[PDB]
RNA sequence: ACCCACUCGGCACCUUACGAGAAAUCAAAGUCUUUGGGUUCUGGGGGGAGUAUGGUCGCAAGGCUGAAACUUAAAGGAAUUGACGGAAGGGCACCACCAGGAGUGGAGCCUGCGGCUUAAUUUGACUCAACACGGGGAAACUCACCAGGUCCAGACACAAUAAGGAUUGACAGAUUGAGAGCUCUUUCUUGAUUUUGUGGGUGGUGGUGCAUGGCCGUUCUUAGUUGGUGGAGUGAUUUGUCUGCUUAAUUGCGAUAACGAACGAGACCUUAACCUACUAAAUAGUGGUGCUAGCAUUUGCUGGUUAUCCACUUCUUAGAGGGACUAUCGGUUUCAAGCCGAUGGAAGUUUGAGGCAAUAACAGGUCUGUGAUGCCCUUAGACGUUCUGGGCCGCACGCGCGCUACACUGACGGAGCCAGCGAGUCUAACCUUGGCCGAGAGGUCUUGGUAAUCUUGUGAAACUCCGUCGUGCUGGGGAUAGAGCAUUGUAAUUAUUGCUCUUCAACGAGGAAUUCCUAGUAAGCGCAAGUCAUCAGCUUGCGUUGAUUACGUCCCUGCCCUUUGUACACACC
């Protein structure tokens, strides 16, 4: 169960992803009901930038025991949209000034 | 799953990741009997194969 | 639930009688056939099927129903 | 007698920790694996058991000395995180109160639940989080219930049967609720499709929501969760994540062995507000001109004319921009976050209203939404499925959401006449203007609309206006009930709905109790959509008329917070 997990979540990681997440639900060997987070990175759980940048999709999977659900969330890098906002709206970016040259008495120039 | 054997799983999983990851490079670069069956029924459409005769008294 | 009500007398579906078929194709003396059994005369009905004889009645079996002829 | 300095010997306390300890802590519990100052005493896993036995002391009660067999994988200690408490300290909220408003609780009916009744009255759900909920307004259907009738739509594999016929069908009659060949009489037909048996499947609103998915509800009208570097602990862990102040908010300020950060809050998104600024529009509208009718005349006032033309974009429409950032100023406060007042502004309550919403919990609900599913039951006289009829509406009563009222801020009759969110017909009968016929309900003939184009300006309702009535159960109220006419539908009986006349009940503001709510809100008022053949007293949205009273607090109640206790961790079920 970690092992498919833990690695399904790798795999998403290594391609570029901001963050993941794998819920598996359901009855696996034992009688009653359990439930995993298998999560790596980083992922926003509200407002508009959850229809922007994260991809949802459950699953059922069907076995000899019951039921389990997949569930699957993927974060994808904000920076690479190439069509959207490039970013969450939190990010607040200041530009750096630079070093300037001080005082220099007038001497204007001429053209 | 037990914490117990915790290690060999992101292990596994890891090697799981390296040979999805093989398989999805490798793929990036890797390597008639006409006879019209719609149209054999109205090829084979010839007779002799029927029969029809009847209605006595 | 409530098992088993059940007034009794079940019901049976059906015989299809025996009935080893036709002899019903009468010679006279070697070897004429002279063909009891009329047959219908409807254009569905090519002559080879023939005609039940009960009272009031010559009824077409290969008519699922149709054409009760009546003599 | 008191003060100051010292010094012995006291009972203690404070801070440190070099040091010690499993820790709690300890100037001894320190000067111990770098293990030795002298000496006394006891203990060797937990029960059994301070029991049995003997000895001895005692008046007694009992004291001292004191086993074993057997049983058992733990018992135990200190600390950490949780969860819980009928402990303490703090907070937050009209699902809490305060100041009130409008009420429910009384009544008639509507509706749902229990109960009873029944052939059946299918069933889930029972504090907030069951009870106008399952979109659950059921005449058939639905449909799961009950009284009865058909059908296999029982894959496939082997075997049996069998082309001298494996099997199928049916006219009429009987029969049956039935023009079901269901079954039987009769006897044609059918051709290897079936039948029979076993194995194996299949269907099921059968069971299990205490086997599950998924979904939803609740905690949560809440504010909580985590990692990097650093500080503490041998350690699980802890500090960060905090007394206070501030906020709707772990929202901030400030204090600070922490520094700086992320999920959640915020940001964001949708909607309602502001644009005489940009781009435009015969499916949106304005002015002018033709063409045109009426009343005035002295030029005027009020209409007609989907294109007779010209121009424009204020109103309408939706694209791109703009705008607010609690701005300016002044109070208040650790002059910090903030907060209150005034000016301005379309807007200054998170601008108003929503959508989205972390970690975790529940044996919450849903196998009756699913061809989502484990297992169990059933599977041909069926718990499959279809057909006919009945039932879910059954009525001594108990409970919940509602509806309509007890009237004169009113009924009634004329008259004025104003919205907004919607929806509306292809292989079809949806939204419907208009003209007639009809008291009405409706009927009939046509027509526009696949829609900013037609219904529709949805001429909605309260409301405004002039009369009639006069406090009398009255002309308030409209239950109950008789007779008649229409519509939906195959069918209306237990009366789907609508109209008409008649019948004219209870109810004189409602006990104890209890709900909801702070501004275009409450309440009053209708309308569209969902459902829908017909049926709203329901819901989801919408606009119309438009108050009173708070702008506070922790008394009631509900929940969060620390503090604290724990022998709980399957965590007070
Ligand atoms: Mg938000
Ligand atoms: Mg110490
Ligand atoms: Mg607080
Ligand atoms: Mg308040
Ligand atoms: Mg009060
Ligand atoms: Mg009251
Ligand atoms: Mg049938
Ligand atoms: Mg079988
Ligand atoms: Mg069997
Ligand atoms: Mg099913
Ligand atoms: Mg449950
Ligand atoms: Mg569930
Ligand atoms: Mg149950
Ligand atoms: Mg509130
Ligand atoms: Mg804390
Ligand atoms: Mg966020
Ligand atoms: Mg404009
Ligand atoms: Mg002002
Ligand atoms: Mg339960
Ligand atoms: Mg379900
Ligand atoms: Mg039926
Ligand atoms: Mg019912
Ligand atoms: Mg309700
Ligand atoms: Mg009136
Ligand atoms: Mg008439
Ligand atoms: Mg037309
Ligand atoms: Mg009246
Ligand atoms: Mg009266
Ligand atoms: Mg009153
Ligand atoms: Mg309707
Ligand atoms: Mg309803
Ligand atoms: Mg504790
Ligand atoms: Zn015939």
């Amino acid at each position: 169960i970690r092992r498919a997990a833990y690695g399904v979540v790798r795999y998403v990681m290594e391609s570029g992803a901001k963050g993941c997440e794998v819920v598996v639900s359901g009855k696996l060997r034992a009688a009653r009901a359990k439930a995993m987070k298998f999560a790596d990175g980083f992922l926003i759980h509200s407002g508009q930038p959850v229809n922007d940048f994260i991809d949802t999709a459950t699953r059922h999977v069907l076995m000899r025991q019951g039921v389990l659900g997949i569930k699957v969330k993927i974060m994808r890098d904000p920076a690479k949209s190439r069509t959207g906002p490039k970013a969450l709206p939190d990010a607040v970016t200041i530009i750096e000034p630079k070093e300037e040259e001080p005082i220099l008495a007038p001497s204007v120039k001429d053209y | 799953g037990d914490d117990k054997k915790e290690l060999s799983a992101e292990k596994e999983a890891q090697a799981d990741a390296a040979a999805e990851i093989a398989e999805d490079a490798a793929e990036a670069e890797d390597a008639a009997k006409k006879v019209e069956l719609d149209a054999e029924r109205i090829e084979t459409a010839e007779k002799e194969a029927y029969v029809p005769a009847t209605k006595v008294k | 639930k409530k098992v088993y009500t059940t007034p009794k007398k079940i019901k049976h579906k059906h015989k299809k009688v025996k009935l080893a078929v036709l002899s019903y194709y009468k010679v006279d003396a070697e070897g004429k056939v002279t063909k009891l059994r009329r047959e219908c005369s409807n254009p569905t009905c090519g002559a080879g099927v023939f005609l039940a004889n009960h009272k009031d009645r010559l009824y077409c079996g290969k008519c699922h129903s149709v054409y009760k002829v009546n003599a």
